[PDB]
């Protein structure tokens, strides 16, 4: 995308060189250089064929970069991704016939506006009360990450079916990836042979184990994860699963199988789950009164979910509240006055080589001009553990 | 509509085309209420139900459960 | 629970249990005894040693 | 072409008023 | 929680997610001109003095903007000099339209017939848009009002 | 004769999908 351009392509500023240049070439003998005047019809003229035809002379070096990323290196054109959360659905009474919940059927929010369809079709056995499946977003984009007893409405009615719900937060939400994302999917792929010093880092967190995933990798870490006692020979896996919590022990098992045959001989593998920290920010701003105090609330949540998104975060770095309040003024109409992390105005460290930060709470308390002060109270995360 | 002693065949068909749909409808349908013969009253499920010996069927076959 | 439950506790008793759909059937699952052919009656058994 | 479409309309036309008449 | 693992040599689980590098010519700028008219369909010209390839595809074609297909039908680049007495090939105008190669591409739609030819054939072909069908041209301005960023 | 026999055909056809059209 960041590529040279070879010529000026513009229609005004060619329709005005043209005029200039053409005063230069005689020795001043045309002088209608008014961009605007008489000469505006014939510049005009030559300046849109000029425009069209040098508009896509300057696209030869990317299009010739994206046939290289694209023929040699056959790389998928990523659209997004579905949320997926996992529905418990509930029937008024015992049945002495097996209930079915047919396939796509759709369940909403309270709203109406989020709507998830099931996977399969749902088969409860006579006898039982309740069943499980798992349900997928009607599009792609983060607004469906929802929170877990969110989604409960539903329009068809079926026979007995007393209630549903999802016992999951529903995860994995992305409208897409930035050009600078899909750089970094099409040079991983150009640098991971024999994963050696933290390609194991890339090798999990999006590969082998779904998309939405973290890894890191700590070399000479041993079993008892003290730094200062190094094992050679020894690489420590941590991981945090597709769903944002530390990784479940078949993902583990999973992870070490696909894992084995590309380790080198006679190294030994730890892999365990990753640790998460807990942030709790308290926000007091000044507001320009171009936004309702719900649409920046919602705005803020928004970019700070997007800022604590474990793949835009690096396991165990510091939290800058620098960043932090740079992140929530992008979005614009508002003026920081404070903002406290964790009970303290200070950079929050993590307390060890492997541990992830994950925003839970957030307080806002926002005063406009006329001097009204709006006063919220958001968790985002289901308990205190995930 | 009002199809007269003042029409073409083209029209006289229309009106059928477009008339003729209940009756289409009731194709494989059961019209009229019937009278049978109670065979069967031991309903399994308990909800009163009985079967019946349809002259339809002539007594060769069986028929479906019949709720009160 | 067993105290709410007991508000709304009634008395009538049901003949049938419920089912999803009209077209799916269930059968019977107890063995009621509907009359006494005999209180005391004497019986034989055959088929040993016949 | 058109003369003899319409020239038919008025003989199946006429054709089956003459099946209207010829029944009972 | 933690889980000691071993070097291994062939595991299935890899093989899920093993390759990755695939070298398919799809699309772009360098897979364009991979069809070639038959050698059978073309003529032998001799460059002389005065020769253009406008003049190539005036007299041949019959179109001035054709002479690009010349260009691809023999890897010459225009602004280059064409030395007195070398041999080009000129496309025929009516052994044109058989390199174009008909197949049916499957689609959870349906079969649908796919004319596959060297880029150039295929706009000279589609010139004025007669081919496409009006559905085509109207889906493509559906989409008028677009959203733009502003700074 | 099957040519003409064809062509009222198509010509009692298209009076009938007149028809179709003619009547609300």
């Amino acid at each position: 995308l960041n590529a040279p351009q070879l010529v000026v392509d513009d229609y005004e500023q060619l329709i005005i060189d043209s005029l200039v240049h053409t005063n230069v070439v005689s020795n001043g003998e045309f002088t209608d250089l008014d961009a605007s005047g008489f000469m505006r019809p014939f510049a005009g003229t030559m300046a849109y064929a000029g425009s069209e035809l040098l508009y896509k002379a300057n696209l030869a070096s990317i299009a010739a970069a994206k046939s290289f990323f694209k023929n040699v290196l056959g790389v998928p054109e990523d659209t997004g991704t579905k949320a997926t959360t996992t529905l418990q659905f509930g029937l008024s009474a015992s049945l002495s016939t097996d209930f079915i919940v047919p396939i796509n059927f759709q369940v909403s929010d309270l709203s109406g506006t989020l709507r998830f369809y099931t996977i399969g079709n749902l088969v409860i056995p006579a006898g039982a009360t309740f069943g499980t499946i798992e349900a997928i977003a009607e599009d792609i984009g983060e607004k469906y990450n929802v929170s877990a007893n969110f989604i409960d409405q539903y329009s068809t009615p079926l026979t007995y079916l007393q209630y549903v719900t999802n016992i999951r937060p529903a995860t994995n939400g992305r409208s897409g990836e930035t050009i600078d994302n899909l750089i970094e999917r099409c040079a991983q792929i150009i640098r991971i042979r024999n994963p050696v010093s933290a390609l194991d880092f890339e090798q999990l967190a999006e590969l082998t184990m779904g998309e939405g995933s973290r890894c890191k990798a700590i070399g000479l870490l041993g079993i008892n994860k003290i730094v200062t006692d190094p094992q050679p020979g020894v690489v420590h896996l941590f991981l945090l699963d597709v769903n944002g919590n530390p990784a479940d022990p078949v993902t583990i098992s999973t992870v070490g199988a696909t894992l084995q045959p590309r380790i080198m001989l006679g190294t030994r593998l730890l892999i365990s789950p990753m640790e998460v920290l807990n942030i709790e920010l308290e926000l007091i701003a000044l507001s320009d009164s171009s936004k309702t105090f719900q649409q920046l609330a919602d705005d803020i949540l928004e970019a700070l979910k997007v800022f604590f998104n474990p793949a835009n975060l690096t396991p165990g770095e510091p939290v800058l509240i620098e960043e932090v309040k740079f992140a929530i003024r992008s979005v614009g109409g508002l003026s920081i006055s404070y903002l406290q992390m964790n009970d303290n105005a200070i950079n929050i460290p993590m307390p060890n080589q492997w541990t992830i930060p994950r925003f839970s709470y957030i307080g806002f308390e926002l005063t406009d001009s006329e001097g009204t002060v709006y006063r919220d109270n958001v968790v985002t995360v289901t308990n205190p553990e995930e | 509509m009002i199809v007269d002693e003042f029409s073409s065949v083209y029209e006289c068909l229309l009106y059928c085309y477009k008339m003729v749909k209940r009756s289409e409808q009731l194709n494989g349908r059961r019209v009229f209420p019937i009278l049978s013969v109670v065979t069967n009253n031991n309903d399994p499920e308990g909800r009163r139900r009985v079967k019946i010996a349809d002259p339809l069927f002539g007594n060769l076959i069986e028929s479906n459960w019949i709720r009160p | 629970l067993a105290y709410y439950r007991s508000l709304e506790a009634g008395s009538d008793f049901q003949a049938s249990a419920p089912k999803d759909t009209t077209n799916n059937q269930y059968a019977g699952k107890e063995y009621k005894t509907i009359r006494t052919l005999s209180n005391s009656t004497t019986a034989s058994f055959y088929g040993y040693n016949d | 072409p058109q003369a003899i479409a319409k020239q038919i309309a008025d003989i199946i036309n006429s054709q089956w008023q003459g099946t209207l008449t010829d029944y009972a | 929680t933690t889980q000691e693992f071993l070097s291994k040599n062939k595991t299935i689980e890899s093989e899920l997610l093993d390759l990755l590098i695939k070298p398919n010519t799809d699309d772009s700028i360098l897979t364009r001109n991979k069809q070639a008219i038959a050698d059978r369909d073309l003529f032998d010209i001799e460059w002389e003095p005065g020769q253009s390839l406008n003049k190539l595809a005036t007299e041949y074609l019959g179109d001035s903007f054709a002479w690009q297909i010349i260009a691809d039908a023999n890897g010459i680049d225009p602004t280059k000099e064409i030395d007195i007495g070398a041999g080009l090939k000129v496309p025929d105008q009516k052994a044109l339209e058989n390199s174009i190669k008909k197949f049916i591409v499957n689609s959870p739609t349906g079969k649908q017939l796919i004319s596959d030819a060297k880029q150039s054939i295929l706009n000279l072909i589609g010139v004025g848009d007669s081919n496409t069908e009006f559905s085509k041209t109207l889906k493509d301005c559906i989409g008028k009002v677009v959203n733009f960023s502003f700074d």
